[PDB]
Formats: structure tokens, C-alpha cells, sequence
RNA sequence: UCGUUGUUUUUUUCUG
């Protein structure tokens, strides 16, 4: 199912709080980082037990 | 700018057939003009049959005489059944 | 004098009994009020009534 | 601390009485002049305490016309007015005392 | 001219992180001497120029392109409070934060130090410098009847009177001026030399007393 | 003993509920019985 | 008035201040505070903070146990005490 | 399955090939299957030609 | 010397120097009471002048400072305080001094002391109960919850015994309810409930093979196998330490930004420290850890499956008592810290300008002696401003009324378990209270039960090193963990020391 | 010369 998430991470490259969304899409282990200024988009597979911070750690270790 | 392409398409297409082969930018050129030429003649097949039978809208049958028509015998036959089950696929799930 | 010395109390239900041992015996007072607004913000000088 | 009064640099009155205004002691002389110069020149009072790291690109400080004064903690109000003589002396120096103050 | 010094996008942002209160000038002097220690290494603080304003207490500003540089500024101080509630400021707001922002002979001041602190008075002279400004106070003088003082033991006030001083308790250098104790009385008003910093020029509604009197 | 103790709060904490559940029920002369606002609440008290 | 809030008498001569003296007069320097904001720099930060600070001192002053946020104290750190508080309970104005 | 996509089990996405399929002057209403097919048949000879 | 050294640092640039300032803490010297009267004269203290002057009956406290410093380019006698002396201590005066100086100094043979006094009154400290330290206990919880039963423990430290940090594990689920029984253990500085197998392998165990070969110890127990398989399957998305340890930190309660690098280091400390630290805070050692949670584990499930009674709480053989020592213990470390605090700051504030500090105006001997005059004056047991949520009544006026009510309020107990929620199991008498507690003697109303005396016969261990046992073990066949296996070792012996498992004994009747 | 006023705040141990 669809979930939308306003959550408070802080995106790297337009380095704007609260910019983030961390979506949750769990019918075929996809996730999705949705940023509101840039608009970058962040994919990583999503297991049973990912969550918002694991997407968000994903995303910092692929930035560098 | 938002000039879209099939390149990522394409790129995970050969990716479950040949995995573990690359491409260059101008074949991924060629490909993209091979897959818009062949949806504008698929396109315009299912718009004319459409004409000649004076119904103002496409349905999937449409399409499936238009590939029977452009392509031979068992190419058309193969795109036939694979059209067939993926669309059975689509409307039971 | 407790709430249920005040239940028991009006279980004889001597009234009078306790509303005066609850304003004489007790923190009696008088007020002012105006009769349209129905406020106590009435100002009172009994010496120049 | 006192504040100098021209560059708005400020420092407790022992380095200006050892080692002088770090970007004004070619004109105003503080660590050689009497205590009564120095604490002329360099006010006690002040307000708006700046630190400064770069001067080359220093907006800030290209505000306070300290860019080619060394970056320091300064002072951006000065309070009290130079006697007339301080004054003096810097116009017949070259240098255009302007107070911090406004 | 001052106004060619407008900011604009060029200029780096500023970002005010939360500081321990009181602790801001010392944060303020944590940044400048690390900025100083730290440069020419490999790892420098990337700051132009910060500050902190009296109105703004609590509110460090710093001069910078990134948050990072912000991060390691703080970073290590604990004069500082952890959390990186920051914030930017607008291009307009700039020049707010380094915006800075009365005292004549003649009109009527108060004292708020001392033993004579809150009674009116006049200015009679500023220093050449402006360190120390004279005033015309109300002598609060017991004729030595307890001397053998504080803010909480003062009794009434009084213009100084040559006769009554003569009588019960000295020198005389002018007609009407008395020098007592070191203190000027002229005209019955009391001359000292006091402070700029305990006393306020602004802020002030007149007593009744003061009515009846002045 | 640890019983009595805990058992004299719970039922005064009743007793409390009750009375300030009943306390403005009266019989009125004709016979009703009625709290403050009038609202009837037995026809004859008791029924007898 | 001061009935409702009189001075309590520590030792004799020296009265303390009752809580809602103190927390009136609180409000009060805020207020006042927010009125001198407008007349200089009021970077839009220092405005949201303070008027919040001003409407955090008149919720406790008329009630101080809001859930979920910390609790007003003096500097003794006992916790204020306002009108709610003193209607509520036995000891309240109702029950005692 | 959110996205048709997935629906339908292919790589092709089938929505931008109803979207080019709106903006096509081909006919006036399009179905919600003929996209499918389309996509199914794409596949399939773009396999065979890889 | 808990905190054995303040360090500072100072690369001045301007010209880099790293000066490091250091102060190394030594002996304590401890007077008998003395006063100190304003007119500058002092003599020796006898408390009979202390409560008639409303003094308090206390000793000044000496500490030994070191001042060394170390610069590159690239301590005496300190007055700190006066700890009030209980009377007849052997840092009393009274100690001493004969039955006749008695009548002289004013005091009756037959009082036995063991109370402080303070500004004239007579103040004495009542024991308080806790719950042992370092123990398992399985609770089960109430019907609506997935939570079933519970296996918790609070690790404190040998040294100084005082509470570090606990941990959980709540067996979730109901029966035929979300699939499996789903375990999930709660660690230190963490945001949320975790699986078990994933800590484990975290820990150092990644293959499922040594996991269930450390938590089970009975094969054809087939049942607790089948039922803790749905916390492995749920396992196999961590394969090495190095995710396992990631997944761990990433709820690490740390801000955002750690990321991945300093993400499996801070599980490594987090995992190094902070969990059953009892047992060691170090590293090369999870491999004990690993044992203990495996056994720990067991015992839960076991309690799950009703083949041992859930734990009792009341069992008075784990509980525990807190005479004045350990309590000022306590309230001595939470004063010393600060004091050194303010040392520290005062440090930081007076080199700066680089003056030679005293060590006697940045030492305020007014801290320690303020913090414990109040907290003995008036019980509220802790700092003064931070009264709420503080212990009250800890320590009370001596009721002198008679004699013998004297001597039953010394040998007094109680139990800070509140009175929201009445409640009955901790005011009930237990089996467990024959002979150590007075089964007649307890107070009525509310605090019926939750004060106890001490029998006629009790008394109270001081604590004593366990090293000794240790040694003799060592020579009596004591086998380490490290030597353990199922199969081989399913009919040895294992050997607990206060409360930590530390070997295997296979013939213990001897031992 | 009638007149004539005396703290709060908590905590504690108790009584029925
Ligand atoms: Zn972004
Ligand atoms: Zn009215
Ligand atoms: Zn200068």
C-alpha cells in the first residue's frame, strides 16, 4: 500500500530539513526517498524490516 | 531537458536476457528509434482498422490483428500468444 | 464540618440548620451587584451611600 | 576588553598596553601614549561583538570597512566621542574617523 | 555611503544555532580562537565572519555557504545548547541582524545605584571624555545624627541648608556653594560626579513628588 | 488487617457516588418523586 | 484584586509574593517585551519565539498541568500553582 | 501490484505507452488493455532482437 | 577514585603548543569533629555540645590534589567537606572515653547511637529495600497484550554497586496469534525492540547452528525449537556481523548523520558497554555474553512453557536491603560529581586568562556539606532542586518516647513501592519473612506491610570480594563457558557468582 | 483610652 511520510530527514543535495519523504512501498521491496525541493528520488529494495531510517542510511552511504 | 527515452527499459530488458552484457549510447539510439517506429506502425495499423470498421475507439483485439497483419506467420503468432497471456495476467490479477 | 456531615444533614433536612452553619458559624459576607449585567463590579460607598 | 575606536578591534588593556592596537597602532600609538590615550581611543562601552576569521571575502566586516584590519572580535558600536585632539590628529593623518555609533 | 554595501545572494548565508544562555559571547570566542587554530589544516573551519547581538541573546550567527561549516563551528563546545535548532536568515532579515539600533545637560535624569538611587535629578555636566556626567541631586543628610550607609536605611530627603548644618554639625569657597564631605551642595542641591551606567536619561514618568516639588 | 484497610476506601468512595448521584431526589406533595429539574422519577414512592 | 492574591508573610516583616503575583508580573515584562520587538530588529525568529514564550506564561498563569509539555516552576522548582489547580481537588475552592 | 507495470507482470511501462497513446489523434477513447498488449508484443521483439 | 583524573587540552595557536592541564585526585584524611567558632578558636567536638547547640556533630574531609601539566609542541591537603559522624562509630569521639568520661560527657551508657545529628536534632536513616541486582525474573503480563512473558534483569557493577542499566525481552504474541511467537529484546540507548537472532549475530554468532546450539540444551525438546524458529526466519536478512551491527545502531538513538562508517562502531561500543556491563564493559568477552543471553533465553522459554512457576517477586531471598552506607554512598557520588564539575569549570574559566588557580577558591567545600546537611535535615534524598521525584522520607527524627520504641525505630525497614494502586503481594506476609522480619510488629493504615522491622536475630551483609572464590573455584575444576557443548556438557554443573554465570562444574557435590 | 493583630509551604510519624 501507498504511505506517504512528511518525516524530518534532511536531504543532502538542496540541504533542506523536513525535505524528505520517505515512502514505503512494501508490495515488491521498493523504496522511494521523495524530496520536496530538489525533487531528487533515491531507489533501494526494502525488506520485512526496513524502515524510513534504513531507506535513509541507504541513501547516505550511495551519496558517498 | 525531459526528452524521455527507453533507455532504462531497454537496459533492464537485456538485463534478464543477457545480464551480464553491456551497450553503447547509438545502439541505445537505434534501439529507441526501432521501438518508436514500430509503436507508430502499430498505432496507425489499430487507428486504420479502427477507421474501416467506423468504431471510434481501441480495444486490445485492435492490436492484436494489427501485429498479426504487420508481422510474418510465427513472429506473429509468438507476439500473439505472449500478448495473450500478459494480458489474461493483467485482468485476472 | 465535612460533606457528609453536610448529607447527613440533609437527610433530617433541617434546612435552616445548615444554611446558617455554613454562612454564620462560618465566612458570612454581603455583596453588591447591578441588576442588568448581573455583575459584582458595582462600586459601593455606604458612607456617601 | 576595550574597543578600539577607529579599526572597532577589542582587547583587555594589557596587549594594548604590551603590544598595542593590532591594526592602529600606526596611528594611534596606544601601546606608547598614556593610559588616558588608549582609554580614549579604545572605549569600554560597545555592542554587536563580531568574530572574524576571514577579511579577503568578509561582507561583514567589508560593512565595518575592516577588511584590511585583521579579523578579531569587534565592536559594532562604539560608544562616547573621541576628545578633539585624537580626532584631530587622525584627519591630519589621512585617516577619516567616522563613529560607530551613528 | 554605506548603503552601496547592500547584501544580496552573493553574500554568504547565516545560520543561528541555539547557545547556552549567557554562554554567547563565550561560544563567540570558542568559533573565533578554533577558526584561528584550525587554519591551514587540512581540516579548517569555512567561516567568513559571526557574531551576536545583545537583542538577539542566546543567538549565534555565522557567515557561511553550508550547514557543515555551521556543525563544526558548535561542533565541541559545550557552552553551546546540543540541538541544531537553526535557521536562515532572509536577504532583507541580513542586514537586520547587523543593524546596531539622547543624553543632554539640563533635562531631568534618575539614579539607580547607590544610596541616593531613585531620586531625580539634573545633569549639570558631561565629562570632556563622557565617562562620568555631573548631577544636581537632593541631599538625603541626617546632620550627623547617626554617623559612627546602604540602599534600604535612607530616611527622608531634604535640601542642604548652611543654618540648620551649621547648627547641629565645613567650609564655605563660594556664596550659596558648600563643600561637605566631599560632596557639592549648591542651592540646596546636591553636585556629584556620577557614572553614565547608573543612570538612565530615558524611561521616566514623574512622581507626585516630584510635582509638588519640581 | 490489610484487608479492613483496603476495603473502608473503596466503599467510602461509593458511598461518595452514590449521595452525589441522589442527593436532590425529593418527594414532592403530590405524591412524585422528582430531582431538581422536575423529572419524575417514581409516580408514588415506593409505590405505596 | 490583591484579595484574591495576598501576600504571604514568610517571618513577620517580610511578605513573599504569592505565585500569581509572581506570574502576573511575568506576563506583564513579556508583554511589554513583544511591544518592544516592533520598534527594532525583529527578525521574524525572535518575534515567533518570544510570542510564544508570552502565550506559554499566560496558559500556565491560567492553568499548569497541560499534558504532554513541562510544567511552569519557581526557582525553588516546585511547580506553580495556577487557578485550576486551586479550584480542583479536595482541597479545591469547591470541595474545601 | 500498485503501478500496471507490475499488474501485468512486464518491464515496458505501460503507462507511458497510454500516455503517448492519448496524444496520438489515433482514435477517440482508448481502452485500458490494448496498452498491455502493446507493451506484452514490444517485449517480446525486443527480446527477440536482443 | 572512580573519576581518577581531570584532563585538558590546549594547542594554543596564534605558534602551535599542545599544553595539556591535568589534576590526578589522591589520599583521603578524615579528623575527628571539630569546631571551628567564629572568634577563630576550634577544639575537639563531643555531640552532647552538638545538640545542645544545634550544631551538627561532623568531621571535615581532606583530599589529596596533584597538579601536573604536560606541554608539547608537535596538590595538597584540600578542605572539601564535612561528613556528618553517626554516634558511637568508630569515628565518633564516643568510641572511646571510658563508661565513667560518659557521665562526665554527658551521656547515658545505655544509649547505643547509630543515628546523626544535625543542627540539634536527631536524625536516623531508614533502611530501604530493593530488588536484588544482576538476577533474571520471569513476569508474565496481563491478558490485552502480545506480551506474554517477560525475562528482565538490571545489571549494576560489582565495584560500587550502583544501577547501570537494565535490558528486556518481551516474548510477543498471543497463541496461533501473528504467526509465531515473535521475541524481540530491548537494549540500552535504543528506539525500539529488536529480534533476538539479530543481536546475536551482531554479537559475534552468525550461523544459526552455534544460536541454537547456546540457547538449547535438550534436542528432543523438539517443542521450544519449533517454537523459537520463527524468530530465525526472520533472521535470515542479516548474514554477517557487520549488518547485523548496522541494523543495531541505525536505532541507535543518535542523531542523523552517523551513517553507516561510525554506525557499526557505535554498535560495537554499544555492545562493548551499556549491556549486562555486570558481567564486563570490555572487549574479547561476547563470547560470555552470548552464554548468558542463551541461558537467560532458555529460562524465559521455559516459564513459557510452564515447566517451571513464573519467578516470584515477593521471595524475600531476592530482595535486598540499603543500610546508611550504600545510601551515602549514593548521595556522596552524585555531590562529588558535581563538585568536580565545578572544579572543572572553574578550571576552564581561570586558565584562560592563565593565572595559577589557588585550588581553594575554585574548591567549594559548601557543596558536599550543603548537599548532605539538607538531605539528612530533611530526607528528600537527593539535590535540593531537584525535590520532585526525589525519595522522601529516607531519613526521620529519632523517637525518643521510650526506650524501647528507640530501639525498634533503629532496626526499622521499608519499601518505596508507593501507595498509587493499593494492591495486596506487597503487604501480605511471606514464607520467605520467617525469622528475618517481625511478623507482628508493622504499622496500620496505609503503610500496613510496606514497613517492616528486623527480627531479633537479623542481620545485614557489608559485601564482601569475590575474588578469593574465584581462586578457590579456579583450583577445584571450575570449567570456563569457553569449553562448553550440548551434547558433551548436557550433564555438568554451571556455577552463577552474584549473579553472573562464570564456568561449568560436572561433579559439584564435592565442590 | 476603648482598641488590639500572628505565615505559608510541603513532608513525616501518629489517633479513631
Ligand atoms: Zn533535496
Ligand atoms: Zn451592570
Ligand atoms: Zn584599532
Amino acid at each position: 500500500i501507498k504511505q506517504k511520510l512528511e518525516t524530518q530527514f534532511t536531504c543532502l543535495f538542496c540541504n533542506h530539513d523536513n525535505s524528505v519523504v520517505c515512502t514505503l512501498d512494501k508490495k515488491n521491496s521498493i523504496g522511494l526517498l521523495e524530496c520536496k525541493k530538489c525533487n531528487l528520488s533515491f531507489q533501494a529494495p526494502i525488506n520485512s524490516l526496513s524502515q524510513p531510517i534504513d531507506i535513509y542510511s541507504d541513501w547516505i552511504d550511495a551519496c558517498e | 531537458s525531459r526528452k524521455e527515452s527507453y533507455s532504462i527499459y531497454v537496459y533492464k530488458v537485456l538485463k534478464q536476457v543477457h545480464p551480464d552484457t553491456g551497450i553503447s549510447s547509438k545502439a541505445m539510439g537505434i534501439m529507441n528509434s526501432f521501438v518508436n517506429d514500430i509503436f507508430e506502425r502499430i498505432a496507425g495499423e489499430a487507428s486504420r482498422l479502427a477507421h474501416y470498421n467506423k468504431r471510434s475507439t481501441i480495444t486490445s483485439r485492435e492490436i492484436q490483428t494489427a501485429v498479426r497483419l504487420l508481422l510474418p506467420g510465427e513472429l506473429a503468432k509468438h507476439a500473439v500468444s505472449e500478448g495473450t497471456k500478459a494480458v489474461t495476467k493483467y485482468t485476472s490479477a | 464540618f465535612g460533606e457528609m456531615e453536610r448529607d447527613c444533614m440533609i437527610a433530617h433536612g433541617a434546612a435552616g440548620f445548615l444554611k446558617e452553619r455554613l454562612m454564620e458559624a462560618s465566612d458570612a459576607f454581603r455583596v453588591h451587584v447591578c441588576g442588568i449585567c448581573g455583575l459584582m463590579s458595582v462600586i459601593a460607598n455606604l458612607k456617601k451611600n | 576588553e576595550r574597543a578600539c575606536m577607529l579599526c572597532g578591534i577589542v582587547l583587555p588593556g594589557r596587549v594594548f598596553m604590551q603590544n598595542g592596537c593590532p591594526n592602529c597602532d600606526s596611528v594611534l600609538n596606544l601601546r606608547d601614549s598614556d593610559q588616558a590615550t588608549v582609554n580614549e581611543c579604545t572605549s569600554s562601552s560597545f555592542e554587536g561583538l563580531v568574530a572574524v576569521g576571514d577579511n579577503e571575502h568578509s561582507w561583514v566586516a567589508k560593512w565595518l570597512r575592516v577588511d584590511r584590519f585583521q579579523p578579531g572580535l569587534y565592536a559594532v558600536r562604539v560608544d562616547g566621542r573621541l576628545p578633539s585632539d585624537i580626532v584631530a590628529a587622525l584627519e591630519q593623518y589621512g585617516v577619516y574617523y567616522r563613529p560607530r555609533d551613528g | 555611503p554605506q548603503r552601496l554595501l547592500i547584501p544580496t545572494v552573493d553574500d554568504p548565508g547565516i545560520w543561528g544555532v541555539k547557545v547556552r544562555l549567557g554562554k554567547e559571547k563565550d561560544v563567540v570566542r570558542q568559533i573565533l580562537k578554533k577558526k584561528l587554530a584550525r587554519e591551514g589544516t587540512k581540516n579548517p573551519l569555512e567561516i567568513y565572519s559571526a557574531f551576536q547581538r545583545d537583542s538577539f541573546k542566546g543567538h549565534v550567527y555565522i557567515e557561511a555557504r553550508k550547514a557543515e561549516a555551521i556543525n563544526d563551528a558548535l561542533k565541541g563546545n559545550v557552552n553551546v545548547f546540543s540541538n541544531n535548532s537553526k535557521f536562515l536568515v532572509g536577504i532583507v532579515e541580513y542586514k537586520d541582524l547587523l543593524r546596531p539600533v539622547k543624553l543632554t545637560r539640563g533635562s531631568y535624569v534618575r539614579v539607580k545605584n547607590g544610596k541616593f538611587k531613585g531620586d531625580l535629578a539634573q545633569v549639570d555636566e558631561v565629562l570632556e571624555n563622557g565617562l562620568e556626567a555631573r548631577l544636581k541631586l537632593v541631599p538625603r543628610l541626617d546632620y550627623g545624627k547617626d554617623l559612627s550607609y546602604t540602599s534600604k536605611f535612607r530616611p527622608a530627603q531634604r535640601l542642604f541648608s548652611e543654618a540648620e548644618a551649621r547648627v547641629h554639625e565645613i567650609r564655605r569657597d563660594r556664596d550659596g556653594f558648600v563643600t561637605y564631605g566631599g560632596e557639592e551642595y549648591y542651592e540646596g542641591f546636591l553636585y556629584k560626579t556620577f557614572r553614565l551606567q547608573n543612570l538612565i536619561v530615558n524611561s521616566i514618568n514623574p512622581t507626585l513628588n516630584e510635582l509638588s516639588l519640581f | 488487617l490489610i484487608d479492613t484497610a483496603v476495603k473502608t476506601a473503596e466503599t467510602g468512595y461509593i458511598q461518595r457516588r452514590l449521595v452525589k448521584a441522589l442527593e436532590d431526589i425529593m418527594v414532592h406533595y403530590d405524591g412524585t418523586t422528582r430531582n431538581s429539574l422536575g423529572d419524575i422519577i417514581q409516580f408514588l414512592y415506593g409505590e405505596d | 484584586p490583591p484579595q484574591v492574591r495576598p501576600s504571604i508573610a514568610m517571618d513577620e516583616t517580610t511578605q513573599g509574593q504569592d505565585d500569581l503575583t509572581h506570574k502576573l508580573s511575568d506576563i506583564l515584562k513579556a508583554n511589554i517585551n513583544v511591544q518592544k520587538l516592533e520598534m527594532d530588529g525583529s527578525p521574524q525568529h525572535i518575534i515567533n519565539e518570544v510570542e510564544q514564550l508570552l502565550q506559554f506564561h499566560v496558559a500556565t498563569y491560567m492553568d499548569n498541568d497541560i499534558a504532554g509539555q513541562p510544567q511552569a516552576l519557581q526557582k525553588s522548582g516546585r511547580p506553580v500553582k495556577a487557578i485550576r489547580a486551586r479550584l480542583k481537588g479536595k482541597e479545591g475552592r469547591l470541595r474545601g | 501490484a500498485k503501478t500496471r507495470s507490475s499488474r501485468a507482470g512486464l518491464q515496458f511501462p505501460v503507462g507511458r505507452v497510454h500516455r503517448l497513446l492519448r496524444k496520438g489523434n489515433y482514435s477517440e477513447r482508448v481502452g485500458a488493455g490494448a496498452p498491455v498488449y502493446l507493451a506484452a508484443v514490444l517485449e517480446y521483439l525486443t527480446a527477440e532482437i536482443l | 577514585w572512580e573519576e581518577p583524573r581531570l584532563i585538558l587540552d590546549q594547542p594554543a595557536q596564534h605558534d602551535n603548543i599542545n599544553k595539556r592541564y591535568e589534576i590526578r585526585f589522591g589520599k583521603i584524611y578524615l579528623s575527628r569533629p571539630t569546631m571551628t567558632e567564629a572568634d577563630g578558636t576550634t577544639h575537639a567536638m563531643f555531640p552532647q555540645e552538638a545538640r545542645l547547640r544545634n550544631l551538627t556533630y561532623s568531621s571535615p574531609v581532606y583530599l589529596d590534589m596533584e597538579k601536573s601539566m604536560f606541554t608539547s609542541i608537535d596538590g595538597n591537603k584540600v578542605h572539601i567537606g564535612k561528613v556528618p559522624i553517626m554516634l558511637r562509630s568508630k569515628f565518633c569521639s564516643l568510641r572511646t572515653l571510658d563508661e565513667v568520661d560518659l557521665y562526665k560527657m554527658k551521656e547515658c551508657p545505655y544509649d547505643m547511637g547509630g543515628y546523626f545529628v544535625i543542627n540539634g536534632s536527631e536524625k536516623v536513616l531508614i533502611a530501604q529495600e530493593r530488588s536484588a541486582a544482576n538476577i533474571v525474573q520471569v513476569f508474565k503480563k496481563a491478558a490485552p497484550s502480545p506480551i506474554s512473558h517477560v525475562a528482565e534483569i538490571r545489571s549494576a557493577l560489582e565495584k560500587g554497586s550502583r544501577l547501570i542499566s537494565t535490558m528486556q525481552i518481551k516474548l510477543y504474541g498471543r497463541e496461533d496469534k501473528g504467526t509465531g511467537r515473535t521475541i524481540k529484546a530491548t537494549l540500552p540507548y535504543v528506539k525500539q525492540d529488536i529480534p533476538i537472532v539479530i543481536v546475536f549475530r551482531a554479537l559475534g554468532v552468525v550461523p544459526d547452528g552455534e544460536i541454537l546450539q547456546h540457547i538449547c540444551y535438550d534436542e528432543n525438546d523438539w517443542q521450544m525449537l519449533e517454537m523459537l524458529k520463527p524468530c530465525i526466519e526472520e533472521g535470515f536478512v542479516i548474514q554477517d556481523k557487520e549488518v547485523a551491527l548496522d541494523f543495531i545502531g541505525r536505532r541507535g538513538s543518535a542523531a542523523l548523520g552517523i551513517r553507516r562508517e561510525k554506525r557499526i562502531q557505535y554498535a560495537k561500543d554499544i555492545l562493548q558497554k551499556e549491556l549486562l556491563p555486570h558481567i564486563t564493559q570490555e572487549e574479547g568477552f561476547e563470547t560470555r555474553k552470548t552464554f548468558f543471553l542463551g541461558y537467560m533465553v532458555n529460562r524465559l522459554l521455559l516459564c513459557a512453557l510452564e515447566r517451571k512457576d513464573q519467578d516470584d517477586r515477593d521471595h524475600f531471598g531476592k530482595k535486598r536491603l540499603d543500610l546508611a552506607g550504600p545510601l551515602l554512598a549514593n548521595l556522596f557520588r552524585i555531590l562529588f560529581r558535581k563538585l568536580t564539575r565545578e572544579i572543572y569549570r572553574y578550571m576552564q574559566r581561570c586558565i584562560e586568562t592563565d593565572r595559577d588557580f589557588n585550588l581553594n577558591l575554585a574548591v567549594k567545600s559548601t557543596t558536599i556539606t550543603s548537599g548532605l546537611k539538607y538531605s539528612l535535615a530533611t530526607g528528600n534524598w537527593g539535590e535540593q532542586k531537584k525535590a520532585m521525584s526525589s525519595r522522601a522520607g529516607v531519613s526521620q527524627v529519632l523517637n525518643r518516647y521510650t526506650y524501647s520504641s528507640t530501639l525498634s525505630h533503629l532496626r526499622r525497614t521499608n519499601t518505596p513501592i508507593g501507595r498509587d494502586g493499593k494492591l495486596a503481594k506487597p503487604r501480605q506476609l511471606h514464607n520467605t519473612h520467617w525469622g528475618l522480619v517481625c511478623p507482628a510488629e508493622t504499622p496500620e493504615g496505609q503503610a500496613c506491610g510496606l514497613v517492616k522491622n528486623l527480627s531479633l536475630l537479623s542481620g545485614i551483609s557489608i559485601g564482601s570480594p569475590s575474588e578469593p572464590i574465584i581462586n578457590f573455584l579456579e583450583e577445584w575444576g571450575m570449567e570456563p563457558l569457553e569449553d562448553y557443548d550440548p551434547a558433551q556438557h548436557t550433564k555438568s554443573t554451571r556455577i552463577f557468582v552474584n549473579g553472573v554465570w562464570t564456568g561449568i562444574h560436572r561433579d559439584p557435590s564435592m565442590l
